[PDB]
């Protein structure tokens, strides 16, 4: 889930992580994780605890 | 092995048709998964494909009951809810969960190895 | 309205067998053409029981016309060609204008696939534009065949059984399902899942590796074995890499390598071979050397 | 039994059709203009070389 | 300014737009219809 | 900008584009042939223009 944002290096550096991956974990269509290119946490937040406190 | 079977949500194929849009029709739509006319055959075979493989889990219906709750209140939107113990349990944690949990926090820490 | 360009085609074809190229305009024509037939094909195609195989080409027309010599003649022989048609030769454009004619002519007949050199840049750079050049005098042709590229479907897929592609398999890929869910009707991009099928090449080195090509992976044996079993192919066939022997199994019968351009690496010399898979699914290979010059 | 995907793809069929008889009667015309300048070549051809075998004549006249 | 993809993806993009309009109409008709039974009782 | 006024607006001058499109094709597609046939039967007269005149040199 975090190896987009690890920069291509560290894919290029780390494979025999990337092959458990692949072997391992579930895979979504269309996903990049394997070739990813690349945020308001406290934005995201405040409008999740707006809907939290809705319900 | 590959023993998960592959699952793709909403999202993503809204991204994808959109994305497609974008590159094939000169405008993108938006939020909409179903207008697949002007794309080349080669994409709707892509789109069948994902569609076929959609996984829309408890949480998405979920959520979305409950936005249509707070659209049409007193149009008969007014449920009832099973009492199954978790939501008993859940009904007597709410009035002082945030102290519980931060609570269960500091006990664990404090359990932590070092 | 139908057999007039039938016959328009089947001279073209004939003309085309003696290294007589076509007029820019019927080029247009042709891939206008292959583009319609193409278009409906998905990226993974399904061919039924028997066919012949045949890999890396790079444009040895002459050599290709010495392949159809040896495995049969077009209509009557079904055919499945494993992408790198045009470069590091001198006949880029007849060979290509020729298979592209057949598939248009037989599209039932013979399946083409799209490789590594299909891409804009790729040809730019290794000289399939000198050619379109040279031979024309313009760049139409190499507009042309290449906006074409961008068609050709990405895998094939015999008899549900056995998985055909030019280059290799990707992590981004699981299972057919998900090349069947891409989008092939672009260039290829420079990292995804389509540089990969069209780039990456088996090896040693169990698991994932790094390509010393520069793009796609080295899937081990364990990365083929898995995908075998997880999608039940009986076996991935493949055409990247010269192979002096003509065609090698690599990984334990799950993946052939089947170059068909002889003489293709001068210091090596190597013999071309093709596989042919017959009416019972059982395959068997025809090695060739370089036609008489 | 007006369908909207029925009327799409007709719209797209037939203008794909439009297209197709646009390139034929295209390719048609472009070897009709060949053909016409090769029959004004060859009309003066024959109208130079009689000319010229005219213009023998009248000096086999003097 | 415009390419027949474009035309037929408009047009059933405009119908599914129409449906949906149709169904969040209903919805809010059967909410004020609610509302003035409520008020009226 | 897409709209339902100007999709149609689009098809209708567009339909009649090819319309009168098709028709200039059919009035120049005639004129062409008869054209040809034309200057094929000027080919053929000077053709037997030609043999008359070689017969005439040998007459002479
Ligand atoms: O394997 P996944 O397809 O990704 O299933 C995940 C998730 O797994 P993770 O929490 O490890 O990411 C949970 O499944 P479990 O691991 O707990 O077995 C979870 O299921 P629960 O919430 O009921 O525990 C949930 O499924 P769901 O969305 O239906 O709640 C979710 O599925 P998603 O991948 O769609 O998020
Ligand atoms: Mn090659």
């Amino acid at each position: 889930v975090q190896t987009k944002y690890l920069g291509r290096q560290w894919r290029k550096s780390n494979m025999k992580t990337m092959s458990a991956i692949y072997q391992k974990v579930r895979h979504r269509l269309n996903d990049d994780w394997a070739y990813g290119n690349d945020w308001d946490f406290q934005a995201e937040e405040c409008a999740l605890r707006a809907n939290i406190e809705r319900f | 092995g590959l023993p998960w079977a592959p699952k793709v949500r909403e999202k993503d194929i809204e991204m994808f048709l959109e994305s497609s849009r974008s590159k094939f029709i000169g405008y993108t739509l938006g939020s909409d998964t179903n207008t697949v006319v002007g794309l080349p055959r080669p994409i709707h075979e892509s789109i069948k494909t994902l569609k076929q493989h959609k996984y829309t889990s408890i949480a998405e219906v979920q959520a979305q009951m409950e936005e249509e709750y707070l659209r049409s209140p007193l149009s008969g939107g007014e449920e009832e809810v099973e009492q199954v113990p978790a939501e008993t349990l859940y009904q007597g944690l709410l009035p002082s969960l945030p102290q519980y949990m931060i609570a269960l926090l500091k006990i664990l820490l404090a359990a932590a190895p070092t | 309205d139908e057999k007039v360009f039938t016959k328009e085609l089947d001279q073209w074809i004939e003309q085309l067998n003696e290294c007589k190229q076509l007029s820019e305009s019927q080029v247009k024509s042709l891939c206008e053409k292959a583009k319609e037939i193409l278009t409906k094909e998905s990226n993974v195609q399904e061919v039924r029981c028997p066919v012949t195989v045949c890999g890396d080409v790079h444009g040895q027309f002459h050599d290709l016309m010495e392949l159809f010599r040896i495995g049969g003649k077009s209509p009557d022989t079904n055919y499945l060609f494993m992408g790198d048609y045009v470069d590091r030769g001198y006949y880029s454009v007849e060979t290509v204008t020729l298979l592209v004619a057949l598939k248009v002519r037989y599209r039932e007949r013979i399946t083409i696939l799209r490789g590594n050199h299909e891409s804009r840049q790729i040809t730019q750079v290794y000289g399939f534009y000198d050619e379109c050049l040279r031979k024309y005098g313009n760049a139409n042709v190499w507009k042309y065949f290449t906006d074409l590229f961008d068609y050709l479907p990405l895998t094939a897929l015999v008899d549900g059984q056995i998985f055909c592609l030019h280059g290799g398999l990707s992590p981004s890929i699981d299972t057919l399902d998900h090349i069947r869910a891409l989008d092939r009707l672009q260039e290829v991009p420079h990292e995804g899942p389509m540089c990969d099928l069209l780039w990456s090449d088996p090896d040693d080195r169990g698991g994932w590796g790094i390509s010393p090509r520069g793009a796609g992976y080295t899937f081990g044996q364990d990365i083929s074995e898995t995908f075998n079993h997880a999608n039940g192919l009986t076996l991935v066939s493949r055409a990247h890499q010269l192979v002096m022997e003509g065609y090698n199994w690599c990984h334990d019968r799950n993946v052939v390598t089947i170059f068909s351009a002889p003489n293709y690496c001068y210091r090596c010399g190597n013999q071309a071979a093709i596989m042919e898979l017959d009416d019972t699914l059982k395959y068997s290979f025809l090695q060739f050397d370089p036609a008489p010059r | 039994q007006y369908t909207i995907p029925g009327i799409l793809h007709y719209i797209q069929h037939e203008w794909a059709r439009f297209e197709m008889e646009r390139a034929h009667w295209e390719v048609e015309r472009a070897e009709l203009q060949a053909r016409i300048a090769f029959l004004q070549g060859e009309r003066k051809g024959q109208e130079n070389l009689k000319k010229d075998l005219v213009r023998r004549i009248k000096m086999l006249e003097y």
